[PDB]
């Protein structure tokens, strides 16, 4: 199970928003191993970093990047699209349905904390920007 | 950010969901977890000519990596029949079916190049001038339905080609039936006219079920149909020899069956045969469905009947009918995804453990409502009373032509 893959309890992260993840991490000289998996395949154990930084900054359509600290990240190459659901213009659930294909038990979990069944010890629910908000990741688009 | 499942690899982007209250977003996402279930569980699968229909019907559930396609790797075997050649293939479902093999229609004088590049793409053929011998294809049909340059041609692409056909109709449809087989003591019967009977009756035929009438995906067998002449005061001896010890199950009116046919059927099996008919063809497929044994009795799940398909009937031009041919062996098979080696696997296509994860247990198989333009009720309040607690899970739509008024209705019963 030490092995990050789709499904894992861990963080994700855009590959956009990789050298402020991976920051967090210098300074956290073992909060006081950080290893490093390009596309599934090694790279680093723990400059390398800049190796590290180069793959991350070359990522393609269907590359990723996993990294392991007892706890699990990944990063990967899609793009960034926020729905702010309170406003017009904006996707329904059912569009956003047809055109994506989500994941139902992450979908099932995010709403039992929502509605109160479960104490948000892992922050799911996030208090940041002044909003409630929550990030999904959808597996494909429907063909 | 959070502690949560981390994303797929091929996720196309990142959705961030914002929202002032907590209850705003909760039902957002309530709502978009309905949606997706409904999206993703109704499919539609045709093709602009009766050929290309096949094809399709081909490509999404044989050597394809769906999630609820019936064999994820190739295939060995094609049933081909005439175009316009209902009649001569119309009970080839159980034959495809069987066979672990699609059906695809070809024109008469020439082999189609769709059809060519079909049979490669399924059998996964690497050379047309090599020996492709581990292939063969089915022709169903005369010489006049099925002309000579068509079984050369294929034959030339290094193909096995057998030939069932007859010097008539009935005669056709006899070596078909054989082809099937008679391995379960129970068969069905239709008459010269009744194309739309054997359709409704097609998906139940095709389905690979154990002497229990269990379900049973690894050694199942298929049930045969045959047509006859009904317009006649017996029967003929050909298809005597062939009914033999039978549970036979008419499916049509006295019309197309007739009363004589019935009694002589009685007379040359030993058993009363089980007439499911209506006053029409829609009547006569609401009885399908709501027959126990056929949709329910097979399962080997707490629940009942959850997956369904819908096809056209022949009300109007007769030949339409094609659609529910090929996509028989189809329905008969769904609830599971299997590999070459007979195992169910995930969408990322790696194998299932433990007992609750069983085949034969995550097989849910489905009728075929035969509906072009209207939805009957007796058809409504057997799937109604099939359905599960929990409610269903699959619709597949089969074919171009059918009224969406059918489709939404039957997202209504199965609650999708
Ligand atoms: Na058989």
């Amino acid at each position: 199970m030490s092995k990050v893959e789709t499904g894992d309890q861990g963080y994700t992260v855009v590959q956009s928003k990789y050298k402020k993840a991976v920051e967090q991490l210098q300074k956290g000289l073992l909060d006081g191993e950080i290893k490093i998996f390009f596309e599934g395949t090694l790279a680093s154990t723990i400059y390398c970093l800049h190796k590290v930084d180069n793959k991350l900054d070359n990522l393609g359509d269907g590359d990723y990047v996993d990294f392991l600290i007892i706890t699990k990240l990944r990063i990967l190459n899609a793009k960034e699209e926020t729905i702010d659901i309170d406003a017009s213009s904006s996707k329904t659930a059912q569009d956003l349905a047809k055109k994506y294909v989500f994941n139902k038990t992450d979908l099932n979990t995010l709403y039992r904390v929502l509605n109160g069944d479960e104490a948000d010890t892992n922050r799911l629910v996030e208090e940041v920007s002044g909003k409630y908000q929550v990030v999904l990741y959808p597996e494909g688009k429907r063909v | 950010a959070a502690k949560a499942s981390i994303a797929d690899e091929n996720s196309p982007v990142k959705l961030t969901l914002k929202s002032d209250k907590k209850k705003d977003l909760k039902d957002y996402v309530d709502d978009l977890r309905t949606y997706n279930n409904g999206y993703s569980n109704a499919i539609e699968v045709a093709g602009e000519d009766r050929i290309e229909t096949a094809i399709a019907l081909s490509q999404k559930y044989y050597n394809s990596d769906d999630e609820n396609a019936i064999f994820r790797d190739s295939v060995d075997n094609v049933v081909l029949v005439g175009g316009n050649a209902i009649v001569d293939g119309l009970v080839a479902s159980p034959l495809a079916s069987e066979k672990k093999a699609p059906l695809l229609l070809t024109s008469k004088d020439k082999l189609d190049s769709s059809v060519k590049a079909e049979i490669k793409r399924v059998m996964n053929i690497k050379s047309t001038t090599g020996i492709n011998t581990s292939k063969k294809v089915y022709l169903a049909g005369g010489v006049n339905s099925i002309s000579k340059e068509v079984e050369n041609e294929l034959k030339d692409m290094g193909l096995k080609v057998t030939r069932l056909a007859g010097d008539d109709r009935y005669e056709t449809s006899l070596k078909i039936a054989d082809e099937v087989g008679l391995d379960n003591d129970k068969a069905f019967v239709v008459g010269g006219t009744g194309l739309a009977d054997a359709m409704s009756i097609a998906p139940v035929a095709s389905q690979l079920r154990n002497a229990n009438g269990k379900m049973d995906l690894a050694d199942g067998d298929a049930t045969p149909i045959v047509v006859v002449d009904g317009k006649a005061k017996t029967i003929n001896d050909d298809v005597k020899d062939f009914l033999d010890d039978s549970q036979v199950d008419i499916i049509g009116g006295e019309n197309s069956v007739s009363k004589d046919v019935e009694n002589a059927i009685d007379d040359a099996t030993g058993k009363s045969p089980d007439r499911y008919s209506g006053d029409d063809r829609q009547a006569t497929n609401a009885k399908v469905i709501k027959e126990s044994s056929y949709y329910q009795d097979n399962l080997n799940n707490d629940k009942k009947v959850v997956n369904f398909f819908v096809a056209k009937d022949g009300s109007t031009k007769e030949d339409q009918l094609v659609d529910a041919l090929a996509a028989a062996p189809v329905a008969a098979n769904f609830g599971v995804t299997l590999n070459s080696d007979g195992k169910p696997v995930d969408k990322d296509g790696k194998v299932l453990t433990g007992s609750d994860n069983d085949k034969n247990k995550l097989v849910s198989p489905a009728p075929i409502v035969l509906a072009t333009d209207s939805l009957s009720s007796d058809q409504s309040v057997s799937i109604s009373k099939v359905l599960d607690k929990d409610n269903g899970e699959n619709l597949v739509q089969v074919g171009k032509g059918i009224a969406t008024s059918v489709i939404n209705k039957l997202k209504d019963l199965l609650s999708m």
